[PDB]
RNA sequence: GCAGUCAAGCGUUAUAGCGACAUUGCUUUUUGAUUCGAUGUCGGCUCUUCCUAUCAUACCGAAGCAGAAUUCGGUAAGCGUUGGAUUGUUCACCCACUAAUAGGGAACGGCUGGGUUUAGACCGUCGUGAGACAGGUUAGUUUUACCCUACUGAU
RNA sequence: AAGCUCGUAUCAGUUUUAUGAGUGUAAGAAGUCCUUGUUUGAACGUGGACAUUUGAAUGAAGAGCUUUUAGUGGGCCAUUUUUGGUAAGCAGAACUGGCGAUGCGGGAUGAACCGAACGUAGAGUUAAGGUGCCGGAAUACACGCUCAUCAGACACCACAAAAGGUGUUAGUUCAUCUAGACAGCCGGACGGUGGCCAUGGAAGUCGGAAUCCGCUAAGGAGUGUGUAACAACUCACCGGCCGAAUGAACUAGCCCUGAAAAUGGAUGGCGCUCAAGCGUGUUACCUAUACUCUACCGUCAGGGUUGAUGCCCUGACGAGUAGGCAGG
RNA sequence: GGCCAGCAUCAGUUUUGGUGGCAGGAUAAAUCCAUAGGAAUGUAGCUUGCCUCGGUAAGUAUUAUAGCCUGUGGGAAUACUGCCAGCUGGGACUGAGGACUGCGACGUAAGUCAAGGAUGCUGGCAUAAUGGUUAUAUGCCGCCCGUCUUGAAA
């Protein structure tokens, strides 16, 4: 029932996307 | 859910004049008039036009609500019996005791006297509440007709009729007799 | 009681041959600030793997409304916990301000639902920017056009024992 | 809590879904290209034996029924959704129950097959009584004086309280057999009927009206346009 | 009761472990055939009230309830709920009358028979004995009220 | 209770540091440095020397050694560890609290519940508990829930199956929806086919097994009523009219059932229903032998003093059974 | 001079008002002003449908004959929290001590003072008036002692 939910899925997305590549370089 | 405002809509008939005060409702149109009493309810009446009528609940729930639509309803009712009028036909059958029924004046008070139901010989006595009429039908047999303009006053004098002819301690399957109401509808037949 | 919203902006104490930890920023719903940095520190606990006998406090600073005075809807998305588990719940509170709504949602939560603030997680306070994006009848109720409604029944207080004339409930 | 409680009935056929309107929808827009004449046809209250013998004799052509909402979605409600040019005005000559007659046969013999095609039907209501109908007084029979009541099975005593209840006729049973003590005139000719008097037309089993198909228009593939016919649409 | 089966759930990412409703087997097998150790408290008479978990009486609902009679159930305690036989035992059972012969509490957390019955006596079992008992039988004095209160009547 | 000594002396139901275990030990005169004697190393020593920056924190004015004698002893309850469990209660160990010997405020009333320990008074402020009336103190303010044909104002255990309810409120996850949502009305609901066996009869609907194909928008070799069999109605499903949301399964709060006897009686009573009930928030207010200030009594302690076991100055303390000492 | 009071100026403790000056935060956020965009719970205007002589139903139109929202920039005020060895009003309880000594303050000065504990002015009564005793009334509290037993109204 959230309203932004598509927008809280982008931004986790960004971050994991983000944080794959943090760690190995 | 206390919703903000709830309404029903009532719609009048040319002939019918209404008038609210207080929750006290007066009803006249052709057949005369009907009046009743609303005070143990919360709502508000409000006229728009003389066509349509608007009854309103204010922040209210769902018994509040509920109340409001049978508010609508018995003011319907009450439009249509001044209208059209209200009309109950009863039959009345027997196995082997024909039931007797008549009219009859106990210092004026207009009873409803059955005979002869399973060959009793107690004497049941009706008696006719006011602003119904009691008529033994033409080319039909043992049938009664009661009519008037408030439908509650003719649908408990029918079951006040039905249910003084109630069969005690036999086998309702085999045993058949009594009065029961066979058809309502209205007084006037136009269409 | 009367909430206030802060941020509390935390880290590991600094070791050796790794200087410079990573801050990490939090919104608290507190009355004060003792309450603030106690309720980073915890669910900085419960989230990361860091402790307060071995991290600090960097910073807290109250955050203020931007528009105080215009009236908001606000989508509000809690946890609460359960034996069963952590369940979400998502309520839409129309208020003028974040800690009013928080307010709000914590004696909805006190009422309803039997919680309390060390039970209740707040997760998400967001504005509804559009009106269509309203969920709730209770709420949508009171977005309609040109909204009038009466107050019926009017109770007057009086401040003497005794009144020499009948009251009237009119308004 | 304080609802109404859904019957439960455990039964052989379930419920259609969108596939079964996009299969519909498939169809229609692949017969489009297939054919040539597409018809409007207008069949309200038909039986399903008589529009099997329409599609019997119509070997190699198609009808297809169906939403009409479906089908004026299939045609293209407007100018800029129609399937093909000009397929709005006949999407939009679609009302009530239509069929959509996708054929390559001949417009004359089109018109002369549903110019000279007509079924026995049962009387509807809110149409013309086809004839008077009075049960007549005593023992009351199954066809109700239609045909002699010796040849006439009595009505069985099970349908009593439908004739007295549902049907409004005043009845009584004596010896097991549905009695009336006076003739009861239910329907005159040339007049409007309702719901009841339908249903007694029905029970009695009288069908003197009868089903014509209307043809409203067709669109011609080469040509692009739709012309009128206004067959049966008295 | 024990042993098992199933699976609405609970649990889990390791088809581990719990588990409602149901159900099987033994007890208990087909033709309506034919008394077995209460180890310590019992029953009466007179008379009052209470409970309902209702036997009868009142009113209802259902049932292959034709009628008559009966069965199950609902409200209901207003009103009734007996006379006798039997002690080589009755922690009951028969006969009859009756509308019916319902269950129980206020004890069992005044007269009166069983019973705590002490001194007399006999039989049985045990003990070398004084004696004790697995036991059985019989005989055996406790005696207010004018006090306060309650109750009934009276100044 | 008596002596002797010492008194930066002796320490501590505490923490810290180091080191163990999954609470124990240690933290300086019962030291340290050089010098090389005892049986090239451990372990014992010759002579000289370093201090009030003598070896963490906090607190403490009395500590240590000899003598010397009155009353007492198998108690209950509770919390935390641990071992065995029972229909259920629980039973055996370790440690620590409360009570006996103890008044005071509150919980209506009370052996172990909450607060608080007690000279005589005055003033102020509070604890726990409360503020409709009994009754001192807001019929305060604010946001929600609840209607009980004997609600609730309770101990958080049991009745209790997280079971039953068409009471009410808030949520969660799935689905349907202007190529049309939930209801309603009307129409269709077909053909092979009266499918096979069985039956006196049995045609979708007493039964036993197949349960197919066609045509469809859709229609079961049939969900029920009905017939001796058929007939007829129905629903499974589809369509027409209507036009905007709706359905299902769970979770939680409050409410009702979730078993009750027996003289007439109990949230303490009255009574209370947008509470005087339940959850929560913000303030104000009431009052204990408690806290703060003052006076007075006594005891103890530290100082001064050419009726001296008197006088003067200052400070802190005051519960008590057996028992002890002292003054009357 | 014995009894009971009233007022004034002080001291100790305490309670309850009014008013002033500062400091911090996003050097409050806001309101307000300027500027640039945007939409609807769509303001003016336009269109058509047909409505009681134009009020409406639905399309368009982003400020027009109302307004609103967001970003950026500017100058303030106020709230909240805290500080003052700032000022000032009302009320209650207390007055221990008894030559001087001390620490201070205002003062050039002699002196004065709220600075190691209350003085000054005034009235009435002068006795059952205050007070004590005794008999009772009212509000609240209070179970019958000793002994023996965990423990006792039980
Ligand atoms: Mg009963
Ligand atoms: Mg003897
Ligand atoms: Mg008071
Ligand atoms: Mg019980
Ligand atoms: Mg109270
Ligand atoms: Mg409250
Ligand atoms: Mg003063
Ligand atoms: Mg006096
Ligand atoms: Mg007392």
């Amino acid at each position: 029932n959230f309203p932004y939910k598509a927008k809280i899925l982008e931004e986790i997305e960004a971050k994991k996307m983000k944080d794959l590549e943090e760690r190995e370089l | 859910m206390k919703y903000i405002q709830t309404e029903q809509q009532i719609e009048v008939p040319e002939g019918v004049t209404v008038s609210i005060k207080s929750r006290i409702v007066k009803v006249v149109g052709p057949r005369g008039t009907l009046t009743k009493n609303l005070k143990h309810i919360d709502v508000t009446f409000t006229k728009v036009n003389n066509q349509l009528i608007k009854v309103a609940v204010h922040n209210g729930g769902r018994k509040h609500v509920a109340a409001l639509r049978t508010v609508k309803s018995l003011v319907d009712n009450m439009i249509t019996g001044v209208t059209k009028g209200y009309k109950y036909k009863m039959r009345y059958v027997y196995a082997h005791f024909p039931i007797n029924v008549n009219i009859v004046e106990k210092d004026g008070a207009k009873f409803i006297e059955v005979r002869n139901f399973l060959g009793d010989k107690k004497i049941r006595n009706v008696p006719v509440r006011d602003g119904v009429t009691i008529e033994f039908s033409t080319n039909v047999k043992d049938e009664i007709v009661l009519s008037g303009n408030s439908v509650e006053d003719v649908s408990q004098n029918a079951a006040d009729l039905q249910q003084i002819c109630r069969v005690r301690n036999k086998d309702i399957r085999k045993f058949l007799d009594g009065i029961y109401v066979s058809h309502k509808g209205f007084i006037t037949e136009d269409l | 009681a009367h909430f206030k919203e802060y941020q509390v902006i935390g880290r590991r104490l600094p070791t050796e041959s790794v200087p410079e930890p990573k801050l990490f920023r939090m919104r608290i719903f507190a009355s004060n600030e003792v309450i603030a940095k106690s309720r980073y520190w915890y669910f900085l606990q419960k989230l990361h793997k860091v402790k307060k006998a071995s991290g600090e406090i960097v910073s807290i600073n109250q955050i203020n409304e931007a528009h105080p005075t215009k009236v908001k809807n606000f989508g509000v998305w809690v946890r609460y916990d359960s034996r069963s588990g952590t369940h979400n719940m998502y309520k839409e509170i129309r208020d003028v301000s974040r800690v009013a709504a928080v307010e709000t949602l914590y004696q909805d939560m006190a009422a309803r639902h039997r919680a309390r603030f060390r039970s209740i997680h707040i997760l998400k306070v967001a504005e509804i920017e559009k009106t269509a994006d309203v969920k709730r009848q209770y709420v949508k109720q009171f977005l309609t056009k040109d909204l009038k409604f009466p107050l019926p029944h009017r109770v007057q207080k009086s401040t003497k024992t005794f009144s020499y004339k009948r009251p009237s409930t009119f308004y | 809590r304080s609802k109404r409680s859904k019957l439960v009935t455990l039964a052989q056929t379930d419920k259609k879904g969108r596939e079964n309107k996009e299969r519909i929808f498939d169809e229609v827009r692949e017969a489009l290209d297939t054919y040539r004449y597409v018809w409007v046809l207008h069949l309200d209250d038909v039986r399903t034996p008589v529009l099997q013998e329409i599609r019997t004799s119509w070997a190699g052509s198609k009808l297809i029924m169906g939403k009409r909402k479906v089908l004026q979605k299939a045609l293209g409600e407007k100018r800029e959704e129609e399937y093909k040019e000009n397929l709005y005005q006949l999407s939009k000559l679609c009302s009530g129950v239509t069929g959509l007659l996708f054929t390559d046969e001949d417009v004359n013999t089109v018109k002369e097959y549903f110019k000279s095609y007509v079924r026995s039907d049962y009387s509807r209501p809110n149409t013309k009584a086809p004839l008077t109908f009075t049960i007549p007084e005593g023992i009351v029979y199954s066809r109700g004086g239609q045909i002699p009541a010796e040849e006439d099975v009595p009505m069985i005593h099970s349908l009593e309280p439908t004739m007295r209840n549902k049907f409004e006729i005043p009845t009584k049973i004596k010896a097991g057999k549905i009695t009336i003590d006076s003739p009861y005139l239910v329907c005159t000719e040339g007049e409007k009927l309702d719901v009841r008097q339908a249903l007694i037309l029905k029970q009695f089993g009288i069908a003197a009206s009868e089903f014509k198909v209307k043809v409203s228009a067709y669109y011609d593939n080469d040509s692009s346009t739709v012309e009128s016919t206004n067959i049966n649409m008295e």
